[PDB]
């Protein structure tokens, strides 16, 4: 058959993995609720690059109107879970 | 897709969208990962060259010139994600999506199978019928007299209230319904 | 021939003496029995026709049309009873009476030996159709449609009456056998030219010919389902049958009197096929497709070759069955959503798979897929036209391409894509509708095994 | 009244499946509906289609095609057994035709 | 037991009786066109020792 | 893990198909068996010359027994 169904824990772990592979973010400092603009001191271009990295990670495109408001890892996890119908 | 659009795009939003489009088309041109990374850092540097401009007129002219450059140098066959509006699997599973109201027309012999599912569906229908009037009342309360100004909807604010106009958002068939 | 006519008349007191809840059952059962009885007329002698008496005769051209009418009546009854459920008993009986009277006039029209009786019955068919359209039509445009349908027909038919009485005065008879055996050439004169026109224009407008076809979209769209069924399946074929009967005495004038009609028919079949590509109403598309098919039939009749008449007969039968099926298919969706707009209800294959199969088969027969009888008739007509002139193939191929285009366009628009979200009253298909589609489609496919039954006398 | 006339409101169409989950779409009365379906199916699919198609398929050869083939076989055998042409360009005998005597 | 069902279903004989009457009238109409019976040059025949007509 | 599949009702189309097949077979299986029995046991006629002084019936000019009947 095809790939096993995706889970919330896997989504969050993969999001944190991608963010910890980013150089402008301290691995120790980073948290699921860590704000990008406020806590990590990032700008809009870094957020765009993070969104593109998430799209490359999960193999699907996020529209620009929705990606504008993903300012913490938890929001990205919620968006991915709701789009792919992941409930547990 | 999920967010209500605004009346217009700011200069900042247009700038970020142009940045993302240029990066994606450069990745389409630069197939390999290392070369793409090199030219993407070069693009980021050229993009940050005018990061702190204060004259809006010259910033707008720079944006127009950048858009012209992108259009002339875009990839005629850019990479598209399969489920994206241009992908090879964009609307592949639309024929498998059946609306939930079709389950009411099922024969009683069909509903003899799957009894618990239909009991829970009855529970959901009672919930919707008992919440609809409160949803309408809340929408009437929280709306300016000259009609709504945007496509945004308010959340629930009371103890046992549900967000107005939720049935057709919660009861989406699926992304892979079969 | 009385063994067919008398039971059809008996259908009237039988339905007027039935209980309020048994009229549909009784009428359907006895209409099917009458169709079974009428099926026995297909045994044809070859050399000459079956001359039952002085008043009636049967031909290899008349028999398939008679069988088609007798078979169409029960399908009309099955299609009607859904939208007439709220009607009173007396009005339902009156509707069934209209249908029975139309059947009786049609069966008598196709068997008359003499042209004045044929004219009388061929005009008598007008009244029941007009009453049906103007009384049980749904919209307010049914009155204008009925006026168009009546006056377009009569303006052509009255000169035919004058020409027929003049011809009987000059020759001494109008009996078709005497007409055929004592045929003499028509000279090249203005009097003969106008006699030709008076003998031709009524059947031209009944086909209808392009340029005289404006009544057909109105009447076929604004009529109830049974009215549209009988208009498309049978009443259009009266013109073709009349042309085949009447052109026997028109030679050798037809050699050049047919040029404007051939030009009009070819270019207008192109025009109507193109029109079908941009249509917002589902019934109008079917009506215009009927116009194109009848234009091809007009060309076949005008060119006066045995292959042309064979193809014309086959195309008449096939078009009648296919158009009736398509009208019923459109009516099912209209009953679901109470609107004729094509893009209102989309993606119906997701909700109704078997009806989608019926739609696919009807669309395939409309585009004349081999080896269906539709393509048999169309190919015979195209070959006859090619013999007439090699340049006709350009227009024939263009018409084939456009026909496939709008047929598949209708199928894709109505059945494919995603369903309309807000429409939530699409119930599963009833047994009656599926049975009606099956009873339309199965004779079409069964006629492929025995094509000679519908090829006509020239076979 | 700001109204033009006293009219009944347009009623909603009633689903036959609501009172009869297996209703065949023929009638409101379940018994009449069932018997309508039965008579339609029996007198259409059982009587007309199958039996009528069999009757048409086994129609006697009144069109004289087998007879024509046998006659053609006899004529061809007789004609090439004697060296005669298989067919004449003249359908009728020239000896019973009396053309006009002078053509100029 | 049959009285009421006859009274409510007698309508089912009208069409078969019409069919029989039509066949009978067709035979009567055939009976009026016997002017050339056994008189055509193609089908003229010598009667069998017991038959009276070639067709009826 | 198993999930519910939302589908339109297939009971009615399946019932219509069963009814149509049932009636068609009910009427056409006896016809097929009868045709087979007639063909096997009462074959087609064979061509023969018309005997002297004999006139055949109209149905005796056809060879299939069903067509003759
Ligand atoms: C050629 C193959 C030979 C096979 C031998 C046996 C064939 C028996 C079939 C009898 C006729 C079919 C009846 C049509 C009504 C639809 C029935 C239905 O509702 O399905 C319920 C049934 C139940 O399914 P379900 O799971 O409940 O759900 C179905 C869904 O609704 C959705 O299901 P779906 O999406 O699958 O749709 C159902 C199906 C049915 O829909 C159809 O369209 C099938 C009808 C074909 C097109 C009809 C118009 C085109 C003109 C052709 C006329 C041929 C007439 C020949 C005489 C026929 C005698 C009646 O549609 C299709 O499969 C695709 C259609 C494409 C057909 C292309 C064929 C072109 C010409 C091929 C050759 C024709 C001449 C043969 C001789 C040539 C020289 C040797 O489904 C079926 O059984 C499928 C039907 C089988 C497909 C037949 C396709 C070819 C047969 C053509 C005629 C047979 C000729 C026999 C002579 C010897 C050869
Ligand atoms: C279904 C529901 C869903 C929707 C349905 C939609 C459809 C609705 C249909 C509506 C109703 C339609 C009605 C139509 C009526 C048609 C009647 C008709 O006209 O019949 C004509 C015809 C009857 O001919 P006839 O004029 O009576 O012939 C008289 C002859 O003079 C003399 O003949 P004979 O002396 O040779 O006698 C032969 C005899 C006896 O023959 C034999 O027994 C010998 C056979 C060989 C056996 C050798 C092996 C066995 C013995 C040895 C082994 C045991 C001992 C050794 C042990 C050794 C151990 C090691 O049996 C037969 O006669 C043949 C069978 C006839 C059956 C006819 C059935 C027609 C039914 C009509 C209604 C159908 C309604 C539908 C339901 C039908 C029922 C399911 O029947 C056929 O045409 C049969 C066709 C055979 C075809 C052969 C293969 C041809 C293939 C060519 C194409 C190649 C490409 C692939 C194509 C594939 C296509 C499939
Ligand atoms: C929208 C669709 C409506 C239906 C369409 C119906 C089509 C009707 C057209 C009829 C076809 C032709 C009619 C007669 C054939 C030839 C006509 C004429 O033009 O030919 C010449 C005729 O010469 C002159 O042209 C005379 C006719 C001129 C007067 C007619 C007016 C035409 C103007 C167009 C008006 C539109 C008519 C349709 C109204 C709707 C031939 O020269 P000649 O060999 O010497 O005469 C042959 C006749 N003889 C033997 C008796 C001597
Ligand atoms: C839904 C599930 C589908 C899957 C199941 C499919 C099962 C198999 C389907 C495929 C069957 C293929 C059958 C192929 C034909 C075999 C039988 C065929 O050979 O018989 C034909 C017989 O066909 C019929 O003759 C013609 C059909 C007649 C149709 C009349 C329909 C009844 C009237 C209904 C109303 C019509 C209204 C419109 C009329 C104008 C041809 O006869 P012919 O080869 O010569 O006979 C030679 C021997 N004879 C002459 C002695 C008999
Ligand atoms: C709804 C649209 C349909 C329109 C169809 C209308 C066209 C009908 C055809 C013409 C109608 C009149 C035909 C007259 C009946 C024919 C009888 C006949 O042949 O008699 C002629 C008489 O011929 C005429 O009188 C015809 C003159 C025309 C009278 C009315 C003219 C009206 C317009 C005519 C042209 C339009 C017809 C075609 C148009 C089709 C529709 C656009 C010769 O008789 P005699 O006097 O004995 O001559 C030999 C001995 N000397
Ligand atoms: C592969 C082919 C593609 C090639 C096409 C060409 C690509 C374009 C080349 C050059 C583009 C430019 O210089 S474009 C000129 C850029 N200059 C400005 O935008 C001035 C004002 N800056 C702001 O408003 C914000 O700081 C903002 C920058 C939006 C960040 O916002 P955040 O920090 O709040 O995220």
């Amino acid at each position: 058959s095809d790939a096993p169904p995706l889970t919330l824990e896997a989504i969050k772990d993969r999001v944190l993995y991608v963010l910890k592979l980013y150089d402008k973010i301290d691995p120790e400092k980073l948290s699921v609720n860590s704000h990008f603009m406020k806590d990590l001191g990032l700008d809009s271009l870094d957020q765009v690059e993070i969104i593109m990295a998430m799209e490359d990670e999960f193999g699907f495109e996020i529209p620009d109107i929705d990606a504008e408001k993903l300012m913490c890892p938890q929001e990205i996890v919620d968006y991915i879970a709701d789009k792919k119908d992941v409930y547990e | 897709a999920f967010s209500a659009p605004a009346a217009y795009l700011t200069h900042q939003q247009k700038v970020l969208r142009l940045y993302k489009r240029a990066l994606r088309h450069l990745e389409s041109w630069c197939v390999h990962r290392d070369k793409y990374r090199y030219f993407a850092c070069l693009m980021r540097a050229r993009f940050d060259e005018h990061k702190n401009e204060k004259d809006m007129v010259k910033a707008t002219q720079l944006l127009r010139q950048a858009e012209e450059e992108f259009w002339y140098g875009q990839h005629p066959q850019p990479y598209i994600f399969p489920e994206s509006p241009g992908g090879t699997s964009y609307e592949r599973y639309e024929c498998y999506k059946v609306p939930e109201w079709c389950l009411d027309d099922w024969h009683p012999s069909e509903k003899a199978m799957y009894p618990d599912y239909f009991a829970k569906r009855e529970q959901w229908k009672r919930l919707r019928r008992e919440s609809w009037e409160r949803e309408v009342k809340q929408l009437q309360e929280e709306t300016p007299p000259g009609g709504p100004r945007t496509e945004a909807l308010p959340p629930a604010r009371k103890e046992g209230d549900l967000p107005p106009l939720w049935w057709h958002i919660v009861t989406r068939p699926r992304e892979r319904p079969m | 021939m009385l063994k067919i006519i008398i039971p059809t008349t008996m259908l009237l007191p039988m339905t007027w003496m039935s209980k309020h809840n048994m009229i549909w059952i009784n009428a359907t059962v006895h209409s099917l029995l009458i169709s079974l009885i009428s099926l026995s007329l297909l045994n044809q002698l070859g050399e000459n026709s079956l001359n039952f008496s002085l008043t009636f005769f049967s031909d290899s051209l008349s028999a398939p049309l008679l069988v088609l009418t007798t078979w169409l009546l029960p399908l009309m009854l099955m299609a009607s009873q859904s939208h007439l459920s709220k009607e009173t008993t007396t009005r339902k009986k009156l509707y069934i009476t209209m249908l029975i009277l139309l059947q009786l006039f049609l069966i008598m029209t196709f068997t008359a030996t003499e042209l004045i009786l044929f004219y009388i019955l061929f005009e008598a068919t007008l009244v029941p159709t007009l009453i049906i359209i103007t009384r049980w039509g749904n919209q307010t445009e049914r009155l204008n449609a009925g006026l168009y349908f009546l006056f377009y027909t009569l303006a052509g038919s009255l000169p035919l009456l004058v020409a027929l009485v003049y011809i009987q005065n000059t020759t001494g008879s109008l009996n078709f056998l005497i007409i055929h055996y004592w045929s003499h050439p028509l000279s090249n004169s203005w009097s003969n030219i106008f006699m030709w026109l008076a003998c031709i224009m009524a059947f031209m407008v009944k086909m209808p010919l392009y340029g005289l076809h404006l009544w057909l979209p109105k009447a076929h769209v604004e009529a109830p389902i049974a009215g549209s069924m009988v208009l498309a399946a049978v009443l259009l074929k009266l013109g073709g049958y009349g042309m085949m009967r009447i052109t026997t005495i028109l030679n050798p004038l037809t050699n050049y009197m047919a040029y404007p009609f051939l030009m009009l028919s070819m270019w207008g079949m192109i025009m109507t096929s193109s029109i079908c590509l941009r249509q917002t109403d589902l019934k109008s598309l079917i009506a215009y497709s009927s116009v194109s098919h009848m234009a091809l039939v007009i060309v076949a009749i005008m060119i006066q070759t045995p292959w042309s008449f064979m193809g014309a007969t086959a195309l008449m039968i096939a078009h009648g069955l296919t158009s009736s099926m398509l009208f019923c298919l459109a009516n099912t969706n209209y009953e679901r959503v109470h609107s004729r707009t094509m893009i209102l209800a989309r993606g119906l294959q997701t909700l109704l798979p078997l009806m989608a199969t019926w739609w696919l088969v009807a669309s395939l027969t409309n585009l004349a897929l081999p080896p269906s009888i539709n393509l048999i008739g169309e190919l015979f007509i195209i070959t006859a036209s090619f013999s007439w002139s090699n340049i006709t193939i350009i227009l024939m191929g263009m018409n084939m391409m456009i026909t496939a285009l709008y047929s598949l366009y209708m199928l894709i628009t109505t059945q494919r894509g995603k369903y309309t979200h807000h429409i939530n009253n699409i119930k599963p298909s009833f047994t009656r509708e599926n049975a009606l589609m099956a009873l339309h489609i199965l004779p079409l496919l069964l006629l492929t095994l025995n094509p000679k039954m519908i090829l006509g006398p020239l076979y | 009244p700001t109204i033009r006339l006293q009219e009944d409101p347009d009623p909603e169409d009633e689903n036959l499946y609501e009172k009869n989950p297996d209703s065949h779409g023929y009638d409101k009365d379940p018994i009449v509906d069932l018997w309508n379906m039965r008579v339609v199916f029996f007198f259409g699919f059982s009587i007309v289609l199958v039996l009528g198609s069999t009757f048409v398929a086994y129609l006697p050869d009144y069109r004289m095609q087998e007879w024509a083939r046998r006659e053609a076989e006899r004529l061809v055998k007789y004609r090439e057994a004697n060296g005669l042409p298989l067919m004449e360009s003249n359908c009728f005998d020239p000896n019973k035709i009396q053309l006009p005597e002078d053509e100029d | 037991n049959v009285l009421q069902i006859v009274r409510d279903h007698w309508v089912h004989i009208l069409v078969p009786v019409g069919f029989v009457f039509g066949c009978y009238l067709d035979r009567r109409s055939d009976e009026k066109l016997t002017a050339f019976r056994n008189k055509s040059l193609l089908f003229k025949r010598e009667l069998r020792p017991n038959e009276e007509v070639t067709w009826k | 893990k198993r999930l519910f599949i939302i589908k339109p009702s297939g009971f009615y189309d399946r019932r219509f198909l069963k009814l149509m097949r049932f009636y068609i077979l009910l009427t056409g299986i006896p016809v097929a068996i009868g045709i087979t029995l007639v063909n096997v046991f009462i074959g087609e006629a064979e061509l023969a010359d018309i005997p002297e002084g004999y006139v055949p019936e109209h149905w005796e000019y056809f060879k299939h027994p069903i067509s003759r009947w």
